């Protein structure tokens, strides 16, 4: 049973991954129901890999990333293969559609330490921390990416590039009070008209807050009223005072105890 | 010890319940004690209700002449001041929550009900009086608690009132202090009609030793929010509503002056004084903050 | 058969009922025992409000149970 | 690394739970409970907290998932916009029992928090500590440990007034 399963899986994966994936996914889906569910003897370290690869090839990225991350923690599989699985998980998470599960996956990948030595760690850090991803980093990621994963719409605006542009706009929302169309276009490396159209669409759909003054060609983000800003800055100053006092009392304990004792008397 | 009050005596509670002394008297319950956690939960729930009304339930016990409250739990009702109790959703929720809390260690039983009157004082309306009358007629004891989450923010002190009604047909003999409470025009008739059918217990708060230690440790970091409050911005719709109500009351007072309960001008003056004093307090807080922080030019 | 009945406040009533009695019958039994009219009354079993009419044994008499009782105010 | 905002209601809940259990059982005993809050981006805020039911067999603690699910339904009935965040316990530094209970809780949410309150303390600062789970490889072995987070006390007007009134508990107005 196990030998037949291994032979069929190997031959099918080779000749069927040879660029007719529809029959491969159909056969896997049909046979998976009655596979075994309990086989043991290292047979569990190939079914999960094949399942994750199929899920990646069927344009569903977040669940494939979850499977790769789960596989990355297995003690039996070698260090190099675990690192490859983690790299695939990072790529799939980056390429996945935006969502709550994607945000938690990004948080988990950032919390992971082994990602630090990966080639996409910079992009992971920028995506998680809401920074601006530059064109050169995007080009490097595209070069590193496999040809299959580059899903592009026929009219243009490849999915990854559109997601990066929207992320750049949303991250610039956190950095500017108001920005003109020319400077936004220079920041996003797109024409000013396209920048205006994308910003207006994002504002209409509710993803980001702001309003566009077309006569001046300026997009306005949040206002940060003066009195609430005053409240926030007063809170920050008092927090600084508290932290400084804690640092003082954690360095010269006897001196600060003596000073506190004399504080009541004086 | 201070934690002694936290000890629940099943035998003593059963003996007190089976030897009910509140039947012979009518003003038997005169003191109402509330734990710190119960008060905080009540206040936060009433505040998070917003402008609408919310209502929950209260779990406690009785010690002789006083009524002690240990916990409070909200019940959904979808809030929104529905007609009354529930489409049976809350009816199931009360029993479900009490049963679930029984198997954890919350072994106390219900003692009353609380609800919010956001912006129009702390009193029992006609429906509230009927509800409390019905509850006391069958399940005893029971106390009503009314909170004002908006006036709490506006005045800087909690607006909490614990009440208990009188049996049907009983006429209480005078003894009416009747301290002044500002009440809008659209809710004054109910307060006037239903005012002698209930009395207000004297409410006090208590806390445990660990609670006291934790609060005195927490103040060392919580002193910032007092100095960064800015109460003049969080309460503006309330002040606008107060000014509208005051203008209507002034119009009624002028109509009474032109015509031929008593001296509505005095009541309007008291309302205006309260609103203006609150506004000036809010302004002088900001003046103090500016003097402290904006003038210490390096 | 006999089934202590407990309310939210904590009062328990020792009441005598028959296995063949219906929910309305238990309601009027409670009415005679305590005094609550049989419209300001809601019995809840195992976190479930009984649809009156539905007899009782079905639900599940199982002897000494404790049907949870909560008051109501009809309309007013 | 996520910014954490605490609420004094959670601390009051934990302290009352511990005091109640100690008074009921005659001797101090540790308690296990759950937290509730909202996560916005990387900003985690805790608002309320209920208690969980647990059992001990041999030397291991197991949480009743059925009771947890019933309580989850009950609290979703009332607080519609609030969600599960983590668990809280009373004690000192984290222990292998705490690591086991965290592993158990991790089957419910992705990255639950962990709050620890110390009733018996001698320091000057608040004994509340917040941890999060981090999985690492040490000497070729996979172990999940704790990482401490820095929390700030959240601001709310009603909470501030209530806390100040409770702390103070004491003939003009300007006064
Ligand atoms: C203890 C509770 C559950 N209860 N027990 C019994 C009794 F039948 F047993 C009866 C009840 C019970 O829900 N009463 C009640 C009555 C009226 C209101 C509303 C009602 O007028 C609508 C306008 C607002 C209002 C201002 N003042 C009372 N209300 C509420 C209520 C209060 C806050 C939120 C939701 C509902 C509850
Ligand atoms: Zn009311």
């Amino acid at each position: 049973v196990d030998y037949k399963l291994e032979t069929y899986l190997k031959i099918a994966r080779l000749y069927l991954e040879d660029d007719d994936p529809v029959q491969a996914e159909a056969y896997i889906n049909r046979a998976s129901l009655l596979q075994n569910e309990s086989t043991n003897e290292q047979l569990q370290i190939h079914y999960k890999v094949c399942y994750a690869r199929v899920l990646d090839y069927r344009r569903k990225f977040i669940e494939a990333a979850q499977r790769y991350n789960e596989l990355s923690y297995k003690t039996i599989v070698h260090e190099s293969e675990r690192l490859e699985a983690l790299k695939h998980a990072l790529h799939c998470t980056i390429l996945a559609s935006a969502g709550q599960q994607r945000s938690r996956m990004l948080a988990t990948l950032f919390k992971d330490e082994r990602c630090q030595q990966l080639a996409a760690y910079g992009i992971l850090e920028k995506m998680y921390l809401d920074r601006i991803i530059r064109g050169n980093q995007l080009q490097e990621f595209a070069a590193m990416l496999m040809p299959h994963q580059k899903a592009t719409t026929a009219d243009g605006s490849s999915i990854l590039d559109r997601a990066v542009i929207e992320h750049n706009l949303l991250s610039a929302s956190k950095l500017y009070n108001n920005i003109t169309f020319e400077e936004l276009g220079a920041l996003l490396e797109i024409p000013a008209a396209k920048a205006e159209k994308i910003a207006s669409q994002m504002i209409t759909e509710g993803r980001m807050n702001g309003f566009i003054d077309q006569i001046d060609g300026i997009v306005h983000f949040e206002t940060r009223e003066a009195l609430p800003t005053w409240d926030k800055q007063i809170q920050s100053l008092c927090f600084q005072v508290n932290n400084l006092l804690e640092k003082i009392s954690q360095t010269a304990p006897e001196w600060t105890a003596q000073a506190m004792e004399a504080q009541m008397a004086q | 010890s201070i934690d002694e009050i936290y000890k629940y005596d099943k035998k003593q509670q059963q003996e007190i319940l089976a030897a009910k002394p509140w039947t012979k008297d009518h003003h038997y319950f005169k003191y109402c004690k509330i734990s710190a956690l119960a008060l905080l939960k009540m206040v936060m729930h009433a505040r998070s209700g917003g402008n609408l009304e919310v209502m929950g339930l209260m779990l406690g016990k009785v010690d002789g002449e006083t009524m002690i409250i240990m916990d409070s739990f909200a019940l959904p009702v979808e809030g929104t001041e529905t007609r009354v109790n529930a489409q049976a959703a809350a009816y199931e929720y009360m029993a479900a929550y009490i049963e679930n809390a029984k198997q954890v260690g919350r072994l106390e039983n219900a003692i009353g009900w609380y609800h919010s009157h956001p912006g129009y004082g702390c009193w029992l309306s006609g429906i509230d009086v009927s509800t409390q009358m019905l509850n006391q007629q069958f399940q005893e004891p029971f106390v009503a608690v009314v909170i004002d989450p908006t006036r709490t923010i506006s005045a800087g002190k909690v607006n909490l009132g614990a009440f208990r009604t009188y049996p049907k047909g009983y006429k209480p003999p005078d003894e009416g202090p009747s301290e002044y409470q500002t009440i809008p025009l659209n809710k004054i008739e109910d307060f006037g009609v239903h005012c002698k059918q209930y009395y207000a217990l004297e409410v006090s708060y208590f806390k445990s030793s660990l609670d006291r230690k934790l609060l005195e440790l927490l103040w060392n970091k919580y002193w910032v929010n007092t100095l960064s409050s800015s109460s003049l911005l969080t309460n503006a719709d309330y002040t606008t509503g107060q000014v509208f109500d005051l203008s209507e009351k002034l119009e009624q007072s002028e109509a009474q002056l032109g015509r031929g309960s008593e001296d509505k001008l005095a009541k309007a003056t008291r309302d205006s004084c309260k609103t203006t004093i609150e506004a000036i307090h809010g302004l002088m807080s900001q003046v103090i903050k500016d003097k402290l922080f904006n003038q210490i030019n390096i | 058969m006999l089934i202590k009945v407990k309310t939210l406040t904590g009062k328990e009533i020792e009441i005598d009922i028959e296995p063949t009695d219906k929910v309305e019958r238990i309601k009027e039994r409670v009415e005679e025992k305590e005094g609550i009219p049989p419209q300001q009354q809601r019995l809840i079993y195992s976190g479930k409000q009984m649809n009156d009419e539905k007899t009782a044994a079905d639900y599940k008499i199982l002897g000494g149970s404790v049907l949870h009782l909560v008051l109501a105010l009809r309309g007013g | 690394s996520v910014s954490v905002a605490l609420h004094p209601l959670v601390i009051l809940n934990i302290s009352d739970h511990w005091i109640r259990m100690r008074s009921q059982e005659g001797r101090p005993v540790q308690v296990i409970g759950a937290l509730i809050g909202k996560q916005e981006g990387r900003n985690i805020e805790v608002m309320n907290s209920f208690e969980l039911l647990s059992h001990t067999v041999e030397e291991k603690i197991i949480i009743d998932k059925e009771y947890y699910y019933t309580k989850e339904e009950q609290f979703k009935q009332v607080f519609k916009e609030l969600e599960f965040l983590g668990w809280y316990t009373t004690g000192g530094p984290p222990d292998p029992s705490d690591i086991h209970v965290h592993k158990q809780v991790c089957e419910i949410i992705e990255s639950p928090l962990f709050l620890k309150l110390n009733p018996m303390t001698k320091h000057t600062d608040l004994p509340v500590s917040v941890f999060e789970s981090v999985i690492d490889i040490i000497n070729g072995e996979a172990t999940m440990l704790f990482a401490e987070l820095t929390y700030t006390l959240a601001t709310e007007e009603a909470e501030r007034i209530g806390v100040d009134h409770v702390a103070r508990m004491t003939n003009s107005t300007v006064a």
